[PDB]
């Protein structure tokens, strides 16, 4: 089950790689 | 970027808030490309990772591979894939390059010009200016001419093409003769879209296939250039609407057709969608059932040319109403279907009835064996068979799925011609936003 | 399969594909970010 | 050379990493595009450097 | 003012003041429609019997052959034929072309193109109105649909001879064959179709009956209430915030809408989207992409399937494929 | 087109053109088949491409004078029998009996006759036996029925299987109304052809000519009365 | 054969011309609507009251 | 039959003629709007 | 019913059929490519017949101007030939197998030259064309 593991270890990276943008441009004071 | 309080666009329509904008507006159709490049280069990988060499690509539910195959990489005679390696650098290099691509699209979006028309007057443009439209059209025209050369090129020069119907079996050919003569070209473009002429979609050769593209080539050439030095005559100029959404709108149209091209194209085409990478067609399949069993009772023994059916009609074998012998039953329909598989076996004046009972190859009949059982039947969840099957085969053949999908676009965009074309005479006239209420139209006619 | 050399970076493969369509959901939570405005 | 590629190659998916959620924050960000862009043609410069490096060692490896 | 020719025909072909407009997308669909309706017609009542299956199996579908309004129909064209094209001009005789199904190429191209043109025409008369140009939008769903029982799935299927019947009972038998195929009610598309026409049906009588219950006293009760409204009246004939407040006590304040504008485009988009859907559904089940197929999905610990209300719809579209073109299969599969 | 021509077409020059439902012409050759040396040749490639089709009508204005009306062409061009294979026997004394085996040897026509009715039949020279000299050669042949033992009728009655009464009435069904229909017979008839040769190519071994077929028409599975059709036509064969 | 056909189905022949005589009905016609139409451009820009220069037409 | 396939074509001609030069003559300026 | 005795069927391959319709077996058997790799000896049978179909049926169709005869010949028994040329190929030693290659490419290339002739009903580049063909297959068969 490493396989599994390593693809939603990736995969919970890519979906939060979007919002971490949005939310540091958001407590940043970003122009967003 | 902007709002609804100084734009009059709600979020839902908020990139109509670039129509004017013309720095940003590059930056999102950069940004758009640079999504197109990542999924070819990131779907390339999925399928290379995805694939297993004991089975064939249309079993796999690869539609990008198949693609690579057509173009004569990886391989070998028969449509067996030898190497997967070239499949790996075109996803490899899809994927880097829309890296770069992806940066250029974030750039000219977030922090370069908003519009290019004062710092670049190259790159500027306003929609109104017929002259300055015509020359991004020639060339971008130019590029796709170029585009278009670049698969003769290959097909002639670097390795060549797979041919399914190159001599002593399907194999990767140069293209050494292709056909320019202009009464096939036209032949094609002009021909009916109904059975037997299929309009371009009949195409039976690599020769008129590059034959066709060096014309393609040739033509965008000269028709960027000369777009490119000329502006619009005066019958143009009271033919058309001159705005930004007026010309998206005409390209939504045109897609539109290309789209149902490409969905006919995957449905019925066995030369430039070779049935060894995307499985048999529907025809082939119906062809190929009959032609099965045509060879299996035979052995057993009988008469193919004298057994009758039900009906009266010949069983195996029968005469289409031009007369040429074909196969009998429901795949009557499909008589026009052609094969390399199953040429060999038809002479001038139809199916052979000498060489189908003397001289059968067995890779003809592994072939046809093949498609029957591969046939592009499936469900939603891809359950391979008919709707009154049981969940044993987890198959769809690409050809469903490229058919289908392109499909759904194909119509969908044609919509899209029908609401921004709408649109755009009606924002031009100037009454996209509603009627007046102190000058409408109606009020001032005769009553009916 | 991919090459030997790139076994270990298969699993990061095998979820690529899907990220085009979380770009329409990322502009999604940009424009929620923003009140829609 | 197997360790070294598998190396260069984890570092590239990296800084790759870094690239995509440094580069639209430091964009968006007034300041950001006037003094962090300094740092961020190092990212670039880097990223580049490592498509090549990942590329020739490619050769020795497959 | 004109004095040319065209320019005089071409003010007459845009002008407002026809009882009915024509346009240059009518100059399209006036001749393409009457043509269809005239062979429709004459079919309809006088037609020979058609072999639809090329099994030489004529079908009967005219009224002066024993048939009934029910009954009768325009029988597709011949197996035989299939895409091929099939005008008048292409048969020996017009008996061959009536035996082999020509007169349902005939209705069926030259409907294809009145409806496109009626499509057009919608937009045009629109322009001509200064009017916004979306109807003929709200109008794509049922050409989508048309074009898909009459040409799509002939296409994908490969003959002209497995479109719709132009009949009742035919059409009929064209659902009844469709479900034992493609299994249609399991797609999610024609799911999508009937919430559209349920939904699109359950939107007419809320807007219908809430509009009506909110009609301002204008008349007295020995007269209709429609008599309260004048045509070309400037001012509201019902109380809008009035239907909002019962709708909003019906369910809850924030589940109705309280712009008529919002609430014309939801009563506008609601079926034409899934008419849209299942227009696509039946052009995708026309390249066999069918709908969801679960038969034996359940099996139990030892391997014993369990049946489902889903095997029980495979046992009836069981009955409808070994029955249907009884004559015409002559081997297992229909991969036709 | 002689044989040699249409071998030198390609299937797409055909395709749609209509010559592949003709059988090939021999031209040259000769009109006296004594060139041909006698013996037992193996008949390969003979074809019947018909040039008309009649059929018997029986004669409303009394007298019995039954005659062959003619016939509109109802299912296009899928009439010509070909690929039929054979043995010929040549006689020294001028003899010919022909005799074929396999092939198409058949194939469904259905023609119009003034009034509207179409009356199928299934043009066949099956298990042709013609015997005679060379200015005329018949012989009679096998007409198996026009539909055969598993061919449901619109009501689900068949020979080898479906129902055999009318389902629909539960009550009246199995009527003497109904016997005729319920009971269904696929069994077969014959017809008479004569041939006659007209060319003879000693040097390619092809010969050619005309003949003129009868047999009866579709029986509807035995619930009707078959007609008399005769189809006049030509032939071609090539010995080897 | 038995009977006579035009035996064009199913051929690929350019606009469906089995015959020359297609080509004059389609080119005469074509021509003639384009001969009424091309003597009455100017007439039908005139009524828009400017001239078809090269700022001629709806533009947003 | 080729005497009914000419009168089509010239009709069908005639009909797409129309509606091709209908809509080049000034199309986009029959509007009621200014 | 009546009984019918065709154990016979087997033999001349009634299983090809089933066989190459079983999903469980790996592509390559089911296709025939794995028989021919495994038993390169019905790989050089084939070539040896292909060699009896090129030096014989082609040139009396070419002589008679049958075309059609002569394309369908050139793709049926010969339509496995570039795969039966390859599996012989790969057995030859790096250094054979080199010039093995470049043979075959000589030889396909003229079998695919004297298909355009077929193809344009030219019977003199045909004739000339087949003369080249029969040349450099006999220098393939002579590596392999
Ligand atoms: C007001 C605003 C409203 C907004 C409304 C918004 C609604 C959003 C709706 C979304 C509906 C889609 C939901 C997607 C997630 C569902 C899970 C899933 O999908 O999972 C389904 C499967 C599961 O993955 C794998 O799918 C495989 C499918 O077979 C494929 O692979 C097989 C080999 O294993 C065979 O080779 C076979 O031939 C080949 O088809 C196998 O079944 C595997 O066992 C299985 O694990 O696909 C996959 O996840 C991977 C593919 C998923 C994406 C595919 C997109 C491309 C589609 C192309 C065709 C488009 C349209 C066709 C018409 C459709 C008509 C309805
Ligand atoms: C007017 C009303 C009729 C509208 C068109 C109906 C005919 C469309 C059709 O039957 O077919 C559309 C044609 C495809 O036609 C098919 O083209 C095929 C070409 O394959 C042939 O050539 C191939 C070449 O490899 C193979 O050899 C193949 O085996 C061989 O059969 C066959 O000839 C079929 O008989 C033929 O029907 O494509 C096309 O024109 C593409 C353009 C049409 C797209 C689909 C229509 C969408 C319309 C509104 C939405
Ligand atoms: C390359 C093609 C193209 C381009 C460049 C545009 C560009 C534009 N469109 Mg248009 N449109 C297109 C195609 C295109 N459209 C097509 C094909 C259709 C038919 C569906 C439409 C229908 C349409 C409408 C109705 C409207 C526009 C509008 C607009 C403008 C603003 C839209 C916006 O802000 O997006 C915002 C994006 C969203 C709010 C998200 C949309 C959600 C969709 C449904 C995602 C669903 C994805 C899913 C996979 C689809 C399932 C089916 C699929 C498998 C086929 C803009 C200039 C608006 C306008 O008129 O501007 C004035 C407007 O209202 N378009
Ligand atoms: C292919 C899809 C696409 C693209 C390319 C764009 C592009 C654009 N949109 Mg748009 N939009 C889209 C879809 C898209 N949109 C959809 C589906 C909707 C409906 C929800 C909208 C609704 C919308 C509205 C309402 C508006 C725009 C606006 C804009 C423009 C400026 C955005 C901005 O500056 O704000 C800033 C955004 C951010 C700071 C957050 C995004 C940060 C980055 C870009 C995220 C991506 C990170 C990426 C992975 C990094 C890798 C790159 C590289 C390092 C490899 C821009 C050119 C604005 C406009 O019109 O300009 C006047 C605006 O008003 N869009
Ligand atoms: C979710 C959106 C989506 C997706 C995922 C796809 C995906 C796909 N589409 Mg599709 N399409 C879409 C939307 C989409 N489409 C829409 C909205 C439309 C308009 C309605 C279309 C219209 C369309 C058409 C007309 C076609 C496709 C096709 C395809 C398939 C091949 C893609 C391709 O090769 O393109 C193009 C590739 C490029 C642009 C990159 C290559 C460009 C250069 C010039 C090629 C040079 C190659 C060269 C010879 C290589 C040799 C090396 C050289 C150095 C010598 C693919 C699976 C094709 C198909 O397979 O038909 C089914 C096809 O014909 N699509
Ligand atoms: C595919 C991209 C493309 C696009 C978007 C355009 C767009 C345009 N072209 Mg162009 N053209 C192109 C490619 C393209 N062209 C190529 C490749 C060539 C070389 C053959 C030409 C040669 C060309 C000429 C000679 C002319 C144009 C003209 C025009 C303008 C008039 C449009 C029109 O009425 O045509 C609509 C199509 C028709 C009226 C009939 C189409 C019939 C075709 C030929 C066959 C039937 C299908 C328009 C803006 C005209 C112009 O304004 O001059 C600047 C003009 O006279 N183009
Ligand atoms: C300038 C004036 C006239 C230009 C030529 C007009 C077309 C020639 C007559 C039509 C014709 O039959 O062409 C015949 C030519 C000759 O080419 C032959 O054509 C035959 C029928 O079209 C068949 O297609 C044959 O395959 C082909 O060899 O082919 C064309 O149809 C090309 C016409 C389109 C290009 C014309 C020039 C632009
Ligand atoms: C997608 C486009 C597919 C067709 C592309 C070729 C077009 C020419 C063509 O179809 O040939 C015409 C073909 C061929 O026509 C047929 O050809 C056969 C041989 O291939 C036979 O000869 C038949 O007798 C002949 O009728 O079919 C048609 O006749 C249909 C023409 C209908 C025109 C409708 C115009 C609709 C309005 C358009 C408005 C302008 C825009
Ligand atoms: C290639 C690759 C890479 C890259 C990647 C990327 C580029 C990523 C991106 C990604 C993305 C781009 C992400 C994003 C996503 C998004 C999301 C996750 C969101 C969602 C949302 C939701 C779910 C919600 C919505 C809403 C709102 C809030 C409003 C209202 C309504 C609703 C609720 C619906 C990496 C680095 C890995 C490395 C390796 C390779
Ligand atoms: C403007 C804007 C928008 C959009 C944007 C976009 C669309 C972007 C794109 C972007 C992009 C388009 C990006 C891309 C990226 C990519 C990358 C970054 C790559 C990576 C790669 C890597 C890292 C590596 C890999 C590998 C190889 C080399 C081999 C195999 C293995 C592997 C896979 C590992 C939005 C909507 C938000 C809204 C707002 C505005
Ligand atoms: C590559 C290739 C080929 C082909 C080629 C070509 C050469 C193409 C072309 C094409 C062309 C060359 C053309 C087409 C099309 C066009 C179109 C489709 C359109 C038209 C449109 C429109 C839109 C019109 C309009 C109008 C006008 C007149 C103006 C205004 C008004 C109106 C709108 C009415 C082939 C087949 C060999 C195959 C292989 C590949
Ligand atoms: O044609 Mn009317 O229904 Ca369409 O599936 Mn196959 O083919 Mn026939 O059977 Mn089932
Ligand atoms: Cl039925
Ligand atoms: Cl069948």
């Amino acid at each position: 089950n490493l396989e599994i593991v390593l693809q939603l270890t990736a995969l919970l990276f890519i979906v939060a790689a979007g919002p971490l943008v949005i939310v540091l441009l958001s407590s940043r004071g970003g122009n967003l | 970027g902007r709002d609804q309080e100084s734009t009059g666009f709600a979020w839902w329509a908020g990139n109509a808030r670039l129509i004017n904008l013309s720095g940003k507006l590059l930056g999102a159709h950069v940004a758009h490309a640079g999504l197109i490049v990542f999924w070819a280069g990131a779907m390339n990988l999925f399928e290379v990772a995805h694939f297993v060499p004991e089975k064939p690509m249309y079993e796999q539910g690869l539609i990008l591979l198949p693609h690579l195959a057509t173009l004569g990489y990886g391989v070998g005679p028969g449509g067996e894939v030898i190497d997967t390696y070239p499949y790996f650098v075109s996803g490899v290099l899809h994927l880097i390059s829309s890296a770069v691509l992806g940066f250029g699209g974030v750039y000219h979006s977030l922090v370069g010009p908003e519009t290019l028309e004062e710092s670049f007057p190259f790159f500027g443009y306003v929609w109104k200016d017929k002259n300055k439209m015509t020359t991004i059209l020639g060339i971008h025209l130019i590029v796709l001419g170029l585009g278009a050369w670049l698969l003769v090129w290959k097909a002639m020069y670097f390795g060549g093409i797979y041919d399914t119907w190159a001599p002593g079996g399907g194999d990767v050919r140069i293209i050494t003769n292709p056909t320019v003569s202009p009464g096939v070209i036209f032949g094609y473009l002009f021909r009916s879209p109904f059975g037997g002429d299929g309009w371009i979609v009949s195409v039976d050769n690599m020769e008129d296939v590059i034959g066709g593209h060096i014309w393609i080539g040739t033509l965008c050439i000269f028709g960027g250039i000369w777009h490119i030095l000329t502006k619009p005559w005066a019958w143009a100029r009271r033919a058309f609407v001159w705005s930004g959404e007026a010309y998206l709108s005409y390209s939504l149209g045109a897609i539109s057709i290309m789209g149902f091209t490409a969905c006919c194209m995957a449905w019925f085409n066995t030369t430039a969608y070779p049935s060894e990478f995307y499985g048999p067609t529907g025809p082939e399949a119906s062809q190929s059932q009959t032609f099965t069993f045509l060879v299996r009772d035979q052995r057993l023994g009988a008469n193919v040319a004298s057994a009758q059916g039900p009906t009266g009609l010949g069983k195996y074998l029968m005469r289409s109403p031009t007369g040429e012998i074909i196969f009998g039953g429901e795949t009557m329909r499909f008589w026009d279907f052609r094969g390399p598989w199953l040429e060999p076996l038809r002479g001038p004046n139809g199916l052979d009835l000498n060489k189908l009972k003397n001289d059968i190859q067995p890779w003809q009949e592994r072939r046809a064996a093949e498609y029957m059982t591969h046939a592009p039947l499936g469900s939603l969840n891809s359950v391979g068979g008919v709707a009154t099957e049981i969940n044993a085969v987890n198959y769809v053949s690409p050809r469903s799925w490229l058919a289908t999908s392109h499909f759904c676009l194909g119509f969908f965009f044609f919509v899209g011609h029908l609401w921004h074309a709408g649109r755009a005479r009606a924002a031009a006239a100037g009454f996209e936003k509603g009627i007046d209420r102190d000058n409408e139209p109606v009020l001032s006619m005769r009553p009916l | 399969k991919l090459p030997e050399a790139y076994a270990p970076f298969d699993p990061i493969v095998d979820v690529l594909p899907v990220i085009p369509v979380l770009f329409l959901l990322l502009a999604l939570v940009w424009q929620a970010s923003v009140s829609f405005r | 050379m197997l360790l070294i590629f598998q190396l260069a190659l984890f570092a590239f998916i990296v800084v790759s990493f870094l690239l995509v959620v440094g580069v639209p924050v430091v964009l968006a960000t007034p300041e950001g595009w006037a003094e962090n862009k300094g740092t961020v043609f190092s990212g670039i410069g880097i990223w580049f450097l490592l498509v090549f490096l990942v590329g020739i060692l490619n050769s020795f490896v497959v | 003012e004109s004095t040319s020719l065209w320019a005089r025909f071409c003010e007459w072909v845009t002008s407002t003041e026809n009882r009915l407009y024509i346009g240059w997308f009518g100059v399209l669909m006036i001749p393409t429609l009457l043509t269809a309706t005239s062979v429709f017609i004459i079919a309809f009542i006088a037609a020979p019997p058609v072999d639809i299956d090329g099994i030489r199996e004529p079908v009967s579908g005219s009224l002066l052959y024993g048939n009934n309004i029910i009954t009768g129909a325009i029988i597709p064209t011949s197996n035989a034929i299939g895409l091929h094209f099939y005008p008048i001009w292409e048969a020996a005789s017009l008996d061959e072309w009536l035996y082999n199904g020509g007169p349902y190429q005939l209705i069926v191209c030259h409907f294809f193109l009145g409806v496109c043109s009626y499509m057009g025409r919608e937009w045009e008369l629109s322009f001509r109105l200064g009017m916004r140009p979306w109807i003929a939008v709200a109008y794509s769903a049922p050409v989508a649909a048309a074009t898909a029982v009459f040409i799509i799935y002939p296409l994908g299927q490969g003959s002209f001879s497995d479109g719709m019947p132009l009949g009742i009972s035919g059409t009929f038998n064209f659902m009844i064959v469709f479900q034992a195929e493609h299994n249609i009610l399991m797609h999610p598309f024609h799911m999508l179709g009937v919430a559209g026409v349920f939904g699109g049906s359950l939107f007419s009588a809320m807007h219908g009956s809430l509009v009506t219950s909110s009609l301002i006293r204008e008349t007295t009760e020995n007269e209709s209430a429609n008599e309260g409204y004048k045509f070309g009246q400037e001012e509201e004939t019902y109380n809008i915030v009035a239907a909002h407040g019962y709708f909003g006590r019906l369910i809850f304040q924030y589940a109705s809408f309280n712009n008529s504008r919002s609430l014309h485009f939801f009563l506008a988009a609601w079926p034409v989207v899934g008419i849209w859907f299942t227009a696509l559904g039946i052009s995708t089940m026309a390249f066999n992409l069918n709908g969801f197929n679960f038969n034996q999905s359940v099996v139990d610990s030892q391997g014993r399937v369990i049946n489902t209300w889903a095997d029980i719809i495979n046992r009836a579209n069981l009955g409808m494929e070994v029955m249907h073109e009884r004559n015409a299969h002559n081997f297992p599969l229909d991969l036709a | 087109l002689t044989f040699d021509q249409l071998q030198g077409l390609t299937y797409l020059q055909v395709k749609g053109t209509g010559i592949a439902n003709t059988c090939p012409t021999l031209d040259s050759g000769s009109s006296n088949v004594k060139d041909l040396k006698p013996g037992t040749y193996k008949l390969g490639k003979f074809c019947m491409e018909p040039t008309s089709f009649t059929v018997k009508e029986e004669s409303q204005f009394k007298g019995g004078d039954a005659e062959f009306v003619p016939t509109k062409l109802m299912t296009r061009l899928t009439y010509t029998l070909d690929e039929m294979s054979g043995q010929f026997k040549v006689d020294g004394s001028g003899n010919v009996e022909l005799k074929e085996t396999d092939g198409i040897d058949y194939a469904p026509v259905t023609v119009q006759l003034p009034g509207g009715e179409r009356v199928p039949f299934l043009f066949s020279v099956k298990e042709l036996d013609a015997k005679g000299n060379a200015d005329g050669f018949g012989g009679e042949f096998v007409v198996p029925s026009y539909r055969g033992a598993t061919f449901l009728d619109p009501k689900g009655r068949g020979a080898a299987t479906g129902y055999d009464t009318a389902v629909a009435l539960p009550a009246a069904g199995d009527d003497e109304e109904y016997l005729k229909e319920n009971i269904k017979s696929a069994g077969a008839m014959k017809g008479q052809a004569v041939f006659s040769i007209a060319k003879v190519d000693a040097a390619t071994g092809e010969i050619a000519g005309v003949f003129e077929s009868v047999q009866p028409s579709d029986t509807d599975l035995g619930a009707k009365a078959p007609k008399d059709v005769k189809i006049t036509g030509l032939w071609y064969a090539q010995l080897s | 054969l038995v009977d006579d056909r035009l035996a064009g189905e199913g051929t690929g022949k350019i606009l469906g011309i089995n015959d020359p005589s297609l080509f004059w009905a389609i080119t005469i016609v074509f021509t003639i609507v384009w001969g009424v139409f091309y003597v009455s451009t100017r007439e039908i820009d005139a009524a828009s009251d400017r001239e078809n220069d090269d700022d001629f037409g709806l533009t947003l | 039959m080729l005497t009914l396939k000419i009168f089509v074509y010239t009709v069908v001609t005639f009909f797409v003629s129309l509606f091709i030069f209908g809509f080049l003559s000034n199309d986009p300026g029959r509007n009621p709007g200014q | 019913l009546d009984l019918f005795d065709d154990r016979k069927a087997r033999q001349a391959g009634f299983d090809i059929i089933y066989e190459a319709r079983d999903l469980d077996l790996p592509q390559g058997v089911r296709d025939g490519l794995a028989q021919a790799r495994e038993n390169l000896d019905v790989a050089k049978a084939r070539i040896k017949e292909a060699e009896k179909r090129i030096d014989a049926d082609l040139d009396a169709y070419i002589a008679k101007a049958y075309w059609t005869e002569g394309r369908n010949e050139l793709r049926r028994q010969v339509g496995t030939l570039r795969f039966d040329l390859n599996a012989v190929a790969d057995t030859l030693p790096k250094a054979a197998k080199k010039e093995a290659q470049a043979a075959k490419n000589e030889f396909l290339a003229a079998v695919e030259a004297l298909d355009l002739q077929l193809r344009k009903k030219n019977g003199d580049k045909a004739a000339a064309a087949l003369a080249d063909t029969k040349a450099k297959l006999d220098a393939v068969i002579a590596k392999l």
